RNA sequence: GGAGGGGGCUGGUGACUUUCCCCUCUUUAAGAGGGGAGGAAGUUCCGCCCACCCCAUUUAUGGGCAGCGUCCCCUGAGAAGGGGCGGGAGAUGCAGCAGAAACGACACGGCUCCGGAAGAGAUGACGAUGAUAGUGAAAGUUGAGGACUUCCGGAGAACCGGUGAAACGGGCAUCUCCCCUGCCCGGGGUGCAAGCCGGUUUCGGCGCUUAGCCGAAUGUCACCGAAAUUACAGAAGGCGGGCUAUAGCCCCCAUUUU
RNA sequence: GGAGGGGGCUGGUGACUUUCCCCUCUUUAAGAGGGGAGGAAGUUCCGCCCACCCCAUUUAUGGGCAGCGUCCCCUGAGAAGGGGCGGGAGAUGCAGCAGAAACGACACGGCUCCGGAAGAGAUGACGAUGAUAGUGAAAGUUGAGGACUUCCGGAGAACCGGUGAAACGGGCAUCUCCCCUGCCCGGGGUGCAAGCCGGUUUCGGCGCUUAGCCGAAUGUCACCGAAAUUACAGAAGGCGGGCUAUAGCCCCCAUUUU
């Protein structure tokens, strides 16, 4: 117990330091190389079973392996009409996915409630 | 908590409402402060600091290193949408033409020095 | 040139570095070891020129628990020797792999010295086996043979296993020091020149090792200055 | 227990069987023909030559008898048998029969006609 | 952080290294960072820019920590830098 | 008369001389060190052994000594002075000091510094 | 295979034939021999299945008064085999150039067995030297070994002067008979296994060169028929 | 008359030589009287009268006598019909 | 004394049966094959330093060493006009030889002298 | 005692000295029997024995063989000339014609058994 | 030119000794001649000849093998190595956590209709976390004196599910049958230590050998050659195929280098 | 293709050991590097450098060497090996036997002249073993009623001597001078065991070494190569020439053979 969380507190740092690389070197032009490092950084994760940080999550185009630079090869939008959601799209490959809040859309809607019943 | 980069003073947060309040020529919404900042007419952008969910304004923080784009933060949602002129708060408030505010912007433009 | 013997005075001590001698090993053949003999050792050394290194020994006790008692009083001393005739005592030395050599296989047993599988484990292990000549000094005219063909025995698995071999006089006395030449002379006798200096090297390759582990500090073949 | 397992062929020893004769009047014990061997070793092959040759002595019941050593010098040893001059009253002289590389060719071609197989019909039994 | 007993398991990726002792006469006295990783054979980009193909077995590494300086043989970095991680215990003697 | 002619240096052996030393308290006498070797000899070489090496003691005044061995042999001869153990009250050990081709360096490396030369002074006027 | 011994009784001759032996010589070692020694010997050759060459001996007498003499003693008998240490006698031996073999230059001497200007002289006169066996049988350990390098002594000059070398038991009662193979065991244990068969035949190729010589009218190796 | 005592001193030429034994294959076999005479050398003429060179120290002849036939080798037989009359002696060996 | 006899006694037939074979080979026609044999008979007399027989003594010239047939190559004449002598002369070569006999001339003389003294 | 080669018996002998006397046509002389013997006309050539010296009849009998002409010995030169019919003794005498005698020289051919 | 990988070949001649073994011959007992371990003999994953028993005497049924080269997937300095051979139907499994839902589809939440409650007619409710609002409603363009709603429960055509390796839908793995094409027919079970014979527990012989041992033989030296007794390794009824370890030289490829 | 003869080459690299030796260097005494027997070292037939003494200080005289390749002679299967270098004069030797006579020529026997004796004038003497008889008379042609002689002794122009290896005439061998041509000038004697030095009999050092020992070192293994440690053989101040013994391969020649 003690050396398998020894190991998970040193490969915490090994999925933090390499995608850190792969964010600096993904501005340089050289996709191949930012994909290169998150290959590694998806390929560490299975093996330990520990999951991905929150920051670094939604970054990563799970289809092709390119890093998404919000602007240069990513669309980003907020779509709130029908429900909230924002959605990511490659632009080297075309993969398309999308992250609701409709858990925290549903709070803010029960918190105006106990405010109307309250006033 | 996650999306902020750096601490804010509280002096220097007030003349982040100031400049909004002063200029009154401004875009509201996550939308238009992406749209702004990918043009490059928007010299300064104000973010809430607590926003839920963290996702709507977690972009603006790493759009406006790349792009060049002067930022900072404020602690409060509510009295942004009041300097900016609504009863509702808005997450985010982008300024185009600053009018009088164009010697305070220059002041704000201290935020480099709290990114180093 | 490495030498194994016990010291008792400092005329011996004198007389093995005048003829061939570089730097030769303190044999405490005792469970009783403590700093007041490295204390004296020392004062030998820097007698007239020498390096001394000190080992301990440990005999005939159970076989895994010994193992977990003398790793502990390795740590005070440069080396160990472990000694014994029993094949269950033989075998259970060389797992541990942290033994340098071993010595006496035919004087306890009287049937044979090494095992075929014996010299398996102690490829992978690196344990060496030690030579020793205080056992043909005081030997009839067949027990002098029956030695001497177990030795040859020793000598043929250590040439195709590639077993490290390391000679001894294994002295007690004055006079029991003999010198390299005939010691190297012997081992020409029996198989070769070229295998005969072979084994001088391997005295002096397990002291560098062993010092400059305790040296400064390294772990696991990794040493860190500055 | 004492048990070592029996090397490989290839890494074995090379041995053969010296089949020999002490032809007198007078008669010799086991104990005395296994002594006489060895100290005729001592004297022509010296403790070096020894191990080189590993003598042995596996039986004597007659006057005939069979002796153990190397396949490479069967010619040394045979020159060990024949320099041994007397034993304390009385004369020693060995004369060879032949050699051959197992118990099974020497028991049949000079010291009888028949096969005993005796070390497996005791090994099992006993 | 970078400790040298724990640098068998931390990733060379992003860690500036120089070979002082190596069988091939070429490959002694290079310096720079490591950029990929397999089983047997390191990526070293050099300050100049070139990219070299550096086996591990053969040539020893000097690793730059935050300030300190480590010399480890690269037959203890046998490996991918995947099974590293979770357990790779080498065994080496100088004979 | 017994005269021989000496063989020419083609087919005359090739010898070389050990210098040695017996370090111990009590005393022995030229015809106890011819003995002890020739004892140690007949253990280590063998009766074949002994005309392969030609052993030969010229002279033992001091604890020191020089004895003759073949070129060839060195080596199997030196392990024949160091097997000896005792001599029937008290140990022996023989330690070596050198080889040399002849009596002139051997007597001026270890032994002494000077040379004399007594064959010839003591033939010619004896 | 020729051996050279004394017989006594039938029984040791019986019992070398059914070893290896094929042939052998007897060694009348008098000054008294006649023909009822030569009566009896055939009776034994023809007992069983043998022949067997009857030869005389001479022994210490003067240089050149036992060349006359004895050339008058070998018309009777087959072949002759003289024996000394001393140096003049060994020498005066050979320029006769009508003897066969010639045994014992290490006991009477005891000094060296042959010397490098006695080959030279052997030869163009033809003189094989025979070495002896009884010796080594009564020695002792010093003993033994001042033979045998007498001993190899004499195989480097015969073998590089090429002088024809016979081996001989020399025995005298019924048990000092040895067998051939061990006598070509001591011969391969000495030098080579090449050289001592050569040994064996020049034992076979005296005794029909002597034989067929007397056999019919044979003169200076020219024989008449018809 | 002729004698085999006296053989070495007789002369060849005028007497019948065949040869029965000799190193070389050609020179077995063939029979007639010796026309000259050399130091290892003899000349001897067939019946079909081919003149053939046979040496003397590499063959054994057959003469023949007043009706008997001797053999005796050619090693015996060394020298030129000069010195032999006056005194030659040769030992042989064989072995 | 004896050895020399008796190999006098062999070498006497040394120079008569190699002349008399020297005689049959010569009117063969082959005068090389002649000329051998008495070369050889005039080589082994002056080693023992025996003489010739005198009837083959006459047969030889002594220039060059031809048999002399008589007739075939030799032409004989008997000259007896001034002193009474045979002349050989060979026809190969051309030397000339003569033989006189003054001394047996003179024995007649002196026979005839003690004839008519008695008479 | 040299030149003669076979003995002749007694009662052939005086068949020689008849054979002279009768025919009586003859060469006499050393010199006139060599020029007989070369031309082939002579059928017999008589030499007489007790010649001194030898050698002037000594190449008549081996001129005789090898020409193929028969001869044979007288004992007696005296009486070989007195057949010959001269008072002083000649050495030799060959016969060219012998008219009467022809009956006679092939009894004398007989010699040629006494040459085996 | 240097570490390495793959493929091929691995003996011949002469001498000694029947006391290294077998076989044959003659001969005053011993001699002469010939032959004598491999590419794996190791590993036992196989088949057949050979044997023995059971059912059957059948290409009617049915059983067994193959779909190669090529191509596909994975790993290394990318030469090379390893595994597999098409389709259809049925069943089970993809845990744990996460996710509306985890292998067939669904229920559930956004959409529509009905019922109940609360606020309100130049006001108030809501809305830049998106307002009346459209499109094949994944996605994308839109962005406010915009503006009539918000919540709960029930029923339904169409579209879409923050997770995770992998989803209103297609995959992966295993097992069993029916669809194919070609070839061959006794089908299973054990196995030479099988099986048979004198013997009748045990033993000897056979099965057994162009090496044929069994208390387990096949030896030593020299040399051409360069393929050589060096590495790995040693027959036990034979043959064929696959895997495993490597010496010497030849051929091919790579990297460093120039 | 097989016995044989002659000529040429005969080591290099790597490892072990200063306990195989020498030399050099540094260094907590031992390590590292380099070198280590030949074509004959054997044989002593030579010379010189090097040393010492005597005479001489001379190319005036005189001394020393060479006349090679080529050619001549002898011996073997006739390739090959061995010996010698022109001429003139003088002396000795070619024994013994044989021959007139044996090394300069001669005496002597056949030829001529003189003296003595014997026989004789159509006779007798002699003569086919040669008669009156010739030729530059060695040799060769001649050959009878041919025909006047035969013997001994002495003196002389021309020609020829049955033997023997070799002769009224030319050779051979040795020794000493005078004739030649070219080159070089101290001439002899001994010799490193010479000679010199501390020493003052004896010993150590020098003479001594790109191996330099002296009671006499130069070792062992592996390998390319094929010239290799195999044959013969082992330094003792160095170099040059000649003779002697032979291994391995290359080149040349012969015989047998086809
Ligand atoms: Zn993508
Ligand atoms: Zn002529």
């Amino acid at each position: 117990k003690f050396l398998e969380k020894k190991l998970k507190k040193i490969a915490y740092e090994r999925i933090d330091i390499l995608m850190s690389l792969a964010e600096e070197e993904a501005k340089k032009g050289n996709w191949d190389r930012a994909k290169r490092y998150v290959y590694l950084a998806r390929r560490i994760a299975m093996k330990m079973r520990i999951r991905f940080p929150k920051k670094w999550k939604r970054r990563i185009c799970k289809k092709c392996g390119t890093f998404l630079l919000y602007g240069r090869n990513a669309r980003v939008r907020i779509k709130s009409k029908r429900y909230p959601h924002v959605v990511i799209t490659c632009l080297e490959c075309g993969a398309i996915y999308r992250i609701p809040m409709i858990r925290e859309k549903k709070e803010k809607r029960r918190k105006k409630l106990e405010e109307r019943l309250k006033a | 908590a996650v999306y902020v980069k750096f601490k804010v003073p509280e002096e220097i947060q007030k003349e982040l409402l100031d400049a909004v309040a002063k200029a009154q020529k401004i875009k509201k919404g996550a939308n238009e402060v992406t749209k702004a900042v990918e043009r490059g007419i928007a010299k300064l952008v104000i973010i809430a600091e607590d926003v839920k969910p963290e996702e709507v304004v977690a972009h603006l923080p790493y759009l406006c290193e790349e792009k060049g784009i002067p930022y900072a933060y404020v602690a409060s949602k509510q009295d942004l949408g009041k300097a900016a002129g609504l009863e509702v708060a808005a997450s985010s408030v982008a300024i185009i033409n600053e009018g009088d505010a164009e010697e305070l912007k220059v002041l704000i433009e201290k935020v480099n020095v709290l990114k180093q | 040139r490495i030498d194994i013997n016990r010291i008792e005075k400092e005329e011996d001590i004198k007389l093995l570095k005048e003829l061939k001698w570089n730097g030769f090993v303190f044999y405490q053949y005792d469970d009783e070891f403590s700093k007041d003999r490295y204390e004296e050792v020392k004062a030998i050394a820097e007698s007239y020129k020498l390096k001394v290194y000190s080992g301990v020994k440990i005999k005939t006790e159970s076989s895994k628990q010994l193992r977990d008692k003398v790793k502990k009083f390795r740590n005070k001393c440069h080396i160990i020797l472990i000694e014994g005739g029993v094949l269950k005592i033989n075998r259970a030395a060389v797992e541990l792999h942290d033994v340098d050599i071993l010595s006496t296989p035919e004087l306890g047993r009287k049937d044979s010295g090494i095992d075929h599988v014996l010299a398996r484990l102690a490829s992978n292990h690196r344990v060496a086996i030690e030579l020793n000549f205080k056992t043909l000094l005081n030997k009839d005219g067949y027990e002098r043979a029956r030695t001497l063909l177990f030795f040859r025995n020793n000598l043929k698995l250590a040439k195709k296993f590639d077993v490290p071999v390391v000679i001894s006089t294994d002295a007690e006395n004055k006079y029991q020091i003999k010198n390299p030449y005939d010691l190297r002379a012997f081992l020409n006798t029996l198989v070769e020149p070229l295998y005969a200096k072979k084994i001088m090297e391997t005295a002096y390759k397990i002291c560098d090792f062993r010092d400059y582990l305790m040296r400064d500090n390294v772990v696991r073949y990794g040493v860190e200055i500055i | 227990i004492e048990m070592l397992k029996t090397l490989p062929p290839t890494l074995r020893e090379k041995k053969r069987y010296i089949a020999f004769k002490i032809l007198y009047d007078e008669e010799l014990k086991e104990g005395e023909v296994v002594n006489l061997i060895r100290k005729a070793v001592l004297e022509y092959y010296g403790s070096w030559g020894t191990s080189k040759a590993n003598p042995w002595l596996v039986y004597y019941d007659f006057p005939y008898g069979i002796l153990r050593c190397q396949r490479d010098n069967v010619d040394y040893v045979k020159a060990s048998l024949i320099l041994i001059r007397e034993f304390k009253e009385k004369p020693v002289n060995i004369i060879c029969l032949g050699v051959s590389g197992t118990i099974r060719k020497a028991k049949i071609k000079f010291l009888g006609i028949k096969k005993p197989k005796r070390w497996f019909v005791i090994r099992r039994e006993r | 952080m970078i400790t040298p007993h724990n640098i068998l398991r931390h990733e060379l990726i992003g860690l500036k290294v120089e070979i002082v002792e190596a069988k091939n006469k070429a490959m002694i006295g290079i310096k720079g960072k490591v950029v990929d990783e397999t089983r047997n054979t390191l990526v070293i980009e050099k300050e100049d820019g070139r990219e070299v193909v550096i086996p591990k077995d053969i040539a020893v590494f000097l690793f730059q920590l935050k300030g300190c300086k480590v010399k480890v043989d690269g037959r203890l970095l046998i490996g991918r830098p995947e099974e590293r991680l979770k357990k790779k215990i080498k065994i080496l003697y100088p004979y």
